[PDB]
RNA sequence: GGGUGACAACCCCGUACUGAAGACCAGUACGCUGUGCGGUAGUGCCAGAGUAGCGGGGGUUGGAUAUCCCUCGCGAAUAAC
RNA sequence: GAGGCGAAGAACCACAGAUUUCCGAAUGAGAAUCUCUCUAACAAUUGCUUCGCGCAAUGAGGAACCCCGAGAACUGAAACAUCUCAGUAUCGGGAGGAACAGAAAACGCAACGUGAUGUCGUUAGUAACCGCGAGUGAACGCGAUACAGCCCAAACCGAAGC
């Protein structure tokens, strides 16, 4: 919230998180903050996904603002459940990366171009 | 490349400036009508937690606790006294704020043993502190080779002997050189002159 | 004459119970008579009557009675 | 009135009795609390240093 | 005043304890067992009760 | 683990409850009620129990004053044991 | 050394010698199983912040402009440090 | 005094077991060692949790010793205030059979040197403090005792785990 800038409607993080799914089975995804910030940081993220109801905000906060400077475009989920279960855990995620889009890498770039317009 | 972890530390170095600053404005004014020991599910600083040992694991639990600010509350003296030892209004306590808030929350949880604490800032008129405890009898501890040492006998109520990281530092144990002569290796067996 | 313990090993869980009461009684009895003062045919017995008590329930409880 | 014997002759009251934890008749049935062993004040039991003399 | 049950029996026992040692115990010792050392008088002395 | 019965209470005035009331009388432990006292003493002599009376005393014992019914006969039940 | 109706190596217990057990040393030492130590070149990838440090007020110390600690305020660098 | 037990090996001693009332940290609740009830209770705090007191923890004691906090005054200075008595007495909290300390952001006989810590002996009443009064008072080093060195956080891996 501090670090959420801009609303993502429902519709959009359906169509972001489905895109997730298929980029994990024909793709390649990071889960977790950590191996989500070096995948930016080394320049191979092309989608970065950052769940909006983490506590404390200090794990995540960082993202927008790097994601930024590398030229990484990203959009954020509401529940961090749900972006761990999109990526394919048991358990939540904070924060995700799509390394390798796979068959979903058109529907990629046109939910990139979707949130640049939400600016 | 850069840790994750390395943007909480950076934000950390000053809480007063950036979105920290942000966060603190509202988290304390939550913090404010909470108790005075509060155990909570996540570390407010997960990269310090992480560097003082917490692990996101069964029998690991994170407390936040309040603790006033300033010096001793003390009352005057009731008998006769020297000039020397009428003072009650620049009196300070030996312990700092860190291990009373430490003491704390191990009284609050009186199974478990405390791993070690830190700073989550201040208003005003109080500190607030994290503190990392263990529970010594849960087999995920005793089977966890980095904090199974935690479960022996001899660490029961560490910290109420100062045996605390915070402990330690506060007894003037952190040179190994000058200065050291009063509090190496105990404040007790040099005749309580280190400080 | 005196119980031993071979012969009170020797009983079944049933005939402890019932030698264990038996025992109860002539204690009873035995109290009874020295409370009118009343002396007994042997004070010596109202001893063993007590031990003999204490031998059947060791027994018991290590049988599993 | 004197505080002496004249006023002797109103003490009818029961105040320290046998006490359930030590044994001692220091069980202030008024206070509930007792003088020698803490009863009724402390899950500890009452001692002092003060007690002896310092050196040993 | 009014005694409780514990009270009674304590009282019951002091009242035991005002035995004189029997004259047997002064034989069986060759009288070095004479005196009750514990030996307490209702009016003179005073219990704890 | 405490037996009811400690004992008969033999004493003159308890000799005068039993030929003159049909009563019996006992030590008895101080942790026992009326009815346990009633039912126990029904178990161990055969007899019916019409009323119990019972006395904490000052020697440290309770002691039970056990009226037995006209079918039962106190002095008789006295002399066996 | 003691006991025994009075000064006892030889009257009795014991005492020297030899031997046995338990406890502590110690779940230690030795032994063993698994793991794998280390070197060169390149690489500013990593390395613990209200910290180091400064100021106000105190306590403490032999610690003196050079002890250790508390309290209020301020406050770094990143191993090329 | 009476009476009993023991060759069915008693007494007695060692080890192991059984029994072990009530109060007591005292824990279902109350109570000067007793009582009450839905035969029902780990009370209270807390960890795990099949979210059920299901599995566990704490409480209190102990001759002093040990560690962490709070901390006088008589007294000495021939008065007394800083100083001294003294971080003593005493108080609060807590561990163990010992405790604490401990593998250098050390030392600084300055070195081409030493090499975790404690303790003992010495260094030395030396350096240092102090109405520079009375008093206070180390350390490095050396000779000994005993010796022992290691694990994380992060980088790089990323569920390979408990
Ligand atoms: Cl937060
Ligand atoms: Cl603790
Ligand atoms: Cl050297
Ligand atoms: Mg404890
Ligand atoms: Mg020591
Ligand atoms: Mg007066
Ligand atoms: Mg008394
Ligand atoms: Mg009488
Ligand atoms: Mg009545
Ligand atoms: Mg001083
Ligand atoms: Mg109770
Ligand atoms: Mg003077
Ligand atoms: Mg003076
Ligand atoms: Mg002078
Ligand atoms: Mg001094
Ligand atoms: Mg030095
Ligand atoms: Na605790
Ligand atoms: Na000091
Ligand atoms: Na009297
Ligand atoms: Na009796
Ligand atoms: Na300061
Ligand atoms: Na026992
Ligand atoms: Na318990
Ligand atoms: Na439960
Ligand atoms: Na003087
Ligand atoms: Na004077
Ligand atoms: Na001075």
């Amino acid at each position: 919230p501090v670090y959420v800038d801009f609303d993502v409607p429902a519709d959009l993080e359906d169509d972001a998180l489905e895109a997730l799914e298929v980029a994990r089975d024909t793709g390649a995804v990071k889960k977790g903050t950590n191996e989500t910030t070096k995948s930016i940081e080394r320049g191979s993220a092309e989608l970065v996904f950052v769940a909006e109801d983490v506590q404390p905000e200090e794990i995540v906060m960082h993202i927008p603002e790097l994601a930024d400077e590398k030229g990484v475009p990203f959009i954020f989920v509401e529940q961090q459940d749900d972006l761990g279960h999109a990526a394919g855990l048991e358990v939540g995620s904070a924060a995700a990366a799509v390394t390798d889009a796979g068959e979903a890498d058109a529907d990629v770039e046109d939910i990139a171009d979707k949130v640049e317009e939400l600016r | 490349a850069r840790s994750a972890y390395s943007y909480i530390r950076d934000a950390w170095k000053n809480p007063g400036d950036g979105q920290l600053a942000e966060l603190q404005w509202q988290r304390q004014q939550e913090w404010r009508n909470e108790g005075a020991v509060e155990r909570i599910e996540r570390p407010t600083r997960l990269d310090k937690a992480r560097s003082q040992g917490y692990k996101a694991k069964q029998g690991v639990i994170v407390a936040r606790v309040s603790v006033r600010k300033g010096s001793a509350r003390k009352r005057r003296h009731k008998a006769g006294r020297r000039s020397k030892r009428q003072g009650v209004t620049r009196i300070t306590r030996r312990k700092d704020i860190q291990r009373v808030a430490e003491e704390r929350a191990s009284r609050t949880f009186p199974n478990l043993r405390v791993l070690n604490s830190y700073s989550v800032g201040q208003d005003g008129r109080q500190k607030w502190h994290e503190v990392i405890l263990i529970d010594p009898n849960h087999p995920a501890i005793q089977n966890d080779d980095d904090l199974s040492w935690i479960c022996a006998d001899d660490q029961a109520d560490r910290v109420f002997r100062g045996l605390t990281g915070a402990g330690r530092r506060n007894r003037g144990l952190s040179g190994k050189g000058k200065g050291s002569e009063k509090t190496r290796p105990s404040l007790r067996s040099n005749g309580g002159k280190g400080k | 004459t005196v119980l031993h313990v071979q012969e009170i090993r020797d009983m079944t869980p049933a005939e402890r119970e019932a030698e264990l009461d038996d025992l109860k009684t002539e204690l009873l009895n035995a109290r009874a008579v020295q409370a009118a003062g009343g002396a007994p045919e042997n004070p010596g017995r109202i001893k063993e009557l007590r031990k003999a008590i204490a031998r059947i329930k060791t027994i018991q409880g290590e049988e599993g009675d | 009135t004197g505080a002496g014997t004249p006023s002797q002759g109103k003490k009818n009251t029961t105040t320290h009795t046998k006490c359930r934890r030590c044994g001692e008749k220091s069980y202030h049935t008024k206070k509930k609390v007792c003088s020698s062993c803490g009863f009724g004040k402390s899950a500890k039991r009452r001692d002092y240093e003060w007690q002896s003399k310092a050196g040993e | 005043g009014k005694k409780s049950k514990a009270t009674k029996k304590r009282l019951a026992k002091l009242d035991n304890q005002n035995s004189r040692v029997p004259a047997w115990v002064m034989l069986k010792t060759d009288r070095e067992v004479q005196r009750n050392h514990k030996r307490r008088h209702w009016r003179r002395n005073d219990t704890d009760e | 683990s405490w037996d009811v019965i400690k004992h008969p209470h033999v004493t003159e005035k308890a000799m005068n409850d039993m030929d003159f009331q049909n009563k019996l009388q006992f030590a008895v432990d101080d942790r026992a009620s009326k009815g346990e006292v009633a039912d126990a003493v029904e178990e161990q002599y055969d007899v019916t129990v019409e009323q119990v009376n019972t006395q904490n005393t000052m020697d440290g014992e309770k002691k039970a004053v056990v009226r037995l019914s006209e079918d039962d006969d106190a002095q008789e039940v006295a002399s066996r044991i």
